[PDB]
RNA sequence: GAUGUCGGCUCGUCGCAUCCUGGGGCUGAAGAAGGUCCCAAGGGUUGGGCUGUUCGCCCAUUAAAGCGGCACGCGAGCUGGGUUCAGAACGUCGUGAGACAGUUCGGUCUCUAUCCGCUACGGGCGCAGGAGAAUUGAGGGGAGUUGCUCCUAGUACGAGAGGACCGGAGUGAACGGACCGCUGGUCUCCCUGCUGUCGUACCAACGGCACAUGCAGGGUAGCUAUGUCCGGAACGGAUAACCGCUGAAAGCAUCUAAGCGGGAAGCCAGCCCCAAGAUGAGUUCUCCCACUGUUUAUCAGGUAAGACUCCCGGAAGACCACCGGGUUAAGAGGCCAGGCGUGCACGCAUAGCAAUGUGUUCAGCGGACUGGUGCUCAUCAGUCGAGGUCUUGACCA
RNA sequence: AUUCCUUGUCGGGUAAGUUCCGACCUGCACGAAAGGCGUAACGAUCUGGGCGCUGUCUCAACGAGGGACUCGGUGAAAUU
RNA sequence: AAGGAACUUUGCAAUCUCACCCCGUAACUUCGGAAGAAGGGGUCCCCACGCUUCGCGUGGGGCGCAGUGAAUAGGCCCAG
């Protein structure tokens, strides 16, 4: 349900009490609302919100036309969020509250094209007992004769990263309205800088 | 990603001042972190750790020192984040003249 | 951290001077006596883990000799342990507590200081004889 | 020997369904602002040397 | 990954050695013409020796002697270059590319002073 | 005119005649602990010593350390210990050459994948205008493990000894995912120390070579675990074994033939991820608009909206792709300030016979970090890109 | 290195040893110049054990260089 | 990092060792040897002093983490 857009900054020490505490700096810049999709109008219920900022000198006209439908203000970023809703824009004031459990969900680095040892943890084989498929290679890829193929998912190598993750149940430590400004405890995926997405629990305790 | 303009460097001074502590100088020779031991039942103790200081490791909230210390025969050192709760005070007990920011040779 | 092979430093008067670690339990110290083992694996044994020991090398003359197949609790780790504050200490050596089926020991003093973290661990009497709880 | 080798000749057809892909992109030749032979963008006028004034010798 | 942030394409003294070289050249000559990408190379590199130069005190030509062993090109960054550039905010080379090559199809290009 | 053979290692996947977790009937089931049969394969099923072993024996643990199948799974994947080459030896047989249920030491396992299959990533066309962006979820994938302690409760039970179900708490293990603040690793020239040699005339100061860093000490960003954080769920629906309510055919009895309810780690939904080439190609919001061409060049040609090309970069990357900037500019470099690393620079002065020490000096130097600033280069310019088929129906004055 | 039954039996070392060392003897099919038993020293010999060290391994990571990828030049093969 | 043969048919491979002084060196032995056994120490720079000189010894002093300071450069042992 409930949740908001922001830019992932950095982590550091924090002690709440005598407990030292790490936790990930998250801005979560005031969002604005442009565009409110209902189960009348696009078939289902959710909520358009916008995120960084745009010089207009960049922006499309049809662009520029969505935008003004709400006389928003160019973003640059628009993203929805099922059943969610109220007033004017969307920040963390109220939305979330320190103690709250949320799920943080960004885009996990970019490792390129990576082997099954990093990509799976396979395991390769020797390093001495003699060769050439020195740690990493992967072993056999079927059987024989019979399933006389390879299976539809075989782990092997492959663009590892770059994906769209979501860390769940993140204590927030630490919120300070008024700086948009963000704390959470663990770590939160993706590269400083990083689009980044918060919300309630989907499924916590 | 999103690409708004930001010192993402002060963002995080800010949220880092409030857990940053300034301690004497010192850069090794020896020390006296007399620090609290709260951990016990209720009780809260005060142990005090003193021995060579070998390296200063990291600043703002970060920031640490570490101090190796021989006790009852065994060579132990200790990892204290300059603003760790735990740590009461610290005090120099003798400036060292050394050479080089580290001294893990020390450990022999 | 400990683990098969890994040859620990004896902290008691136990009589044994050296210890291998022959296998990592899964310290169950607890309840009634020492509980048994929270999985079957596990690979690693931290200060305040038990482990079950085989003997190197004792003294000539005391309770545990050269052979016997022994239960220890890891008392110093050459490996650091983070308290809570954040610190971190790491003892020169590995050194560990031969002990009996109720987690105390079989010797009747500690030598050397003892990782804090069997105080938590609830080895108190290990504790008491100890010459500091670093 | 020679491992890994081919179960059958290619039709003339299979390889050309490959070669699909080799046709170079022409270059996208400017109108070079002085000596108005054609230039490529971002480059020096191999014709008169400009790139505002002239950089390279005649 | 790999987001780090240099450039080799040799060990490591082969990398030095050219960075000297052409940083003395494109300072003894002005300007030299060359692989686009090692020019690409060259710039920052030189700028920064410019820079050193550009304090006249014995350091801090003994610093730029240390990657221009050749004492006539020394004297001329020293005497003559750097005190030239001294009003400019460090921020003069500047790289033109020409046309691709025959021998083996490379763009080559100009950095000059 | 060749279907490579034992074992291992790596990679898995499937059956159930289930090893462990889950649910049940009976027990000779007091409770605790078991036995046994029924249902049930979701997930899990440790590390060592001996042997080529497969097996099995043993150590130490575990909830458990299941049994089989896939060419006794897997050598165009590796090994090569075992055994069905050539050497040699012992025992044994043969007069011999030789031989063997045998035993033993030695003994070349072939870079480059065409087609299918598999993991990743583009290009084309399609989806009845041409575009920018936001999405529904058809379907599909991943996940699905377990202990221990405490509470209830020293209760129910039991002569006692011992000692619960049910439900409610915590804390580990292993596995995984993301991450780099911490603790560490690395950091191929970021800083310093050191040797021999050659060179920069010499002194001092430096450079090269001694790996493809000469050696050593340390080390930012990055990347990374043995480091962090989080997770396997709840509820729900329909069920298996099994238990039941109302109840005839057999005026009684009956979980049943009408009907109805409870009920598993399993099935479906739920959680995370992919997803309209879901050619049945969906939805929504916004933008551009109706141009030109004489039955001689029948259609393409100017263009809009928009985008590509090209340049400069990137936490994106094999290439393509993807994100950012492109002077109405802070995109990258330089430059400045700062951070952080190294640890006190060259020169001079002083102390000393000197080697050196001290002072100037928390000096000097400087990869990737945080900001600022138009000093540099992103100039100029080109290319591509709509005018919307028809039928029926409904609404408009 | 000559034993089949066999990982014979006891002892040794090991937490645990089908191997190894020492005994015993029931030597399937030891044995005295097809030499018997022993023997300092020598061995790129074969076997078992130990100390030290280690990426052999728990688990792998980071870094370097040379390919692999991309563009320009030249341009094979087995197979079919 | 921590561990240290847990790898595995086998420590295969790769480390450790690694030069020259001094001290020290077992069983067993055909008394030659086993021995470089094993183990330990030193090793740079300045100065004075003396030495057979290049060189070296003695004493004092000095610098680094470290002085065959970088290259060449034995791992050792028990038993069969
Ligand atoms: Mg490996
Ligand atoms: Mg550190
Ligand atoms: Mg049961
Ligand atoms: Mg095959
Ligand atoms: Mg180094
Ligand atoms: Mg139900
Ligand atoms: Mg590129
Ligand atoms: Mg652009
Ligand atoms: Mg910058
Ligand atoms: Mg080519
Ligand atoms: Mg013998």
């Amino acid at each position: 349900m409930k949740g908001i857009l922001g830019t992932k900054i950095g982590m550091t020490q924090i002690w709440k009490n005598d407990r030292a505490i790490p936790v990930t700096v998250v801005l979560a810049g005031p969002c604005p609302i442009v565009q409110r999709k209902t189960a009348q109008t696009d078939g289902y219920e959710a909520v358009q919100i916008g995120y960084a900022p745009k010089a207009e000198r960049k922006v499309n006209k049809p662009m520029q036309g969505h935008f003004a439908k709400a006389g928003v203000a160019p973003t640059r970023i628009l993203r929805e969020f099922r059943g969610f809703a109220p007033d004017g824009d969307s920040v963390n004031v109220d939305i979330f509250a320190e103690g709250e459990k949320i799920d943080a969900t960004g885009t996990s680095k970019g490792k390129g094209t990576q082997g099954v040892m990093k990509r799976w943890n396979f395991a390769g084989g020797p390093a001495s007992h003699g060769s050439k498929k020195w740690h990493r290679r992967p072993g056999s890829i079927g059987q024989r004769k019979t399933p006389g193929r390879v299976y539809k998912g075989k782990r092997m190598a492959g663009h590892m990263g770059m994906e769209r993750v979501t860390v769940q149940n993140l204590e927030v430590v630490e919120i300070r309205a008024g700086e948009n400004l963000i704390l959470v405890k663990g770590a939160i995926p993706g590269a400083n800088g990083g689009l980044v997405v918060l919300r309630s629990a989907a499924k916590a305790s | 990603q999103t690409h708004i303009k930001i010192n993402r460097g002060e963002l995080l001074r800010g949220i880092e001042q409030d857990h940053t502590r300034q301690l004497p100088d010192f850069r090794p020779g020896d020390t006296v972190r007399v620090d609290t031991k709260v951990r016990e039942g209720n009780r809260t103790r005060s142990q005090a750790f003193e021995g060579v200081v070998i390296a200063i490791n990291g600043s703002g909230s970060r920031k640490s020192f570490t101090v190796r210390k021989i006790s009852f025969g065994e060579g132990v050192e200790r990892v204290f984040p300059f603003a760790s709760p735990l740590v009461n005070q610290v005090t120099i007990v003798e400036r060292g003249k050394v050479r080089r920011a580290k001294l893990y040779y020390l450990r022999e | 951290m400990i683990m098969p092979q890994s040859r620990l430093d004896v902290a008691d008067n136990s009589g044994a001077r050296e210890i291998m670690c022959i296998r990592v339990l899964n310290s169950g110290i607890g309840g009634k006596g020492l509980t048994t083992g929270g999985g079957g694996n596990k690979r690693y044994a931290h200060v305040g883990d038990i482990i079950v020991a085989s003997v190197k090398d004792a003294a000539p003359r005391g309770a545990v000799k050269a052979g016997d197949v022994v239960k220890a609790v890891v008392v110093r780790t050459s490996h650091a342990i983070k308290r809570a504050d954040g610190s971190t200490i790491r003892f020169d050596r590995n050194a560990a507590v031969i002990i009996n089926n109720q987690g105390e020991p079989r010797g009747t003093r500690v030598f050397g200081p003892v990782a804090r973290e069997l105080r938590d661990r609830r080895f108190m009497k290990i504790v008491s004889l100890a010459p500091e709880v670093l | 020997a020679k491992h890994p080798v081919p179960k059958k000749k290619t039709s003339k057809s299979k390889r050309d369904m490959r070669r699909s892909h080799h046709a170079l992109t022409a270059p996208n030749l400017t109108e070079c602002p002085q000596c108005h032979g054609k230039k490529l963008s971002h480059h020096i006028c191999p014709n008169c040397g400009y790139y505002d004034g002239r950089q390279v010798l005649a | 990954h790999g987001k780090a942030g240099r450039k080799l394409n040799r060990n490591s003294s082969a990398r030095v050695a050219l960075a000297r070289a052409q940083a003395t050249a494109l300072l003894r000559e002005g300007r030299i013409q060359t692989t686009l990408t090692k020019a690409k190379e060259l710039r920052p590199f030189v700028e920064q020796l410019i820079t050193t130069a550009k304090g006249g005190d014995l350091h801090s030509r003994r610093l730029v002697a240390q990657d221009i062993h050749d004492k006539d090109v020394v004297r001329k960054v020293m005497d003559e270059v750097a005190p030239k550039y001294a009003e400019r905010p460090g921020g003069y080379t500047r790289i033109l590319r020409v046309g691709t090559r025959r021998g083996d199809g490379v763009t080559m290009a100009l950095i000059e002073l």
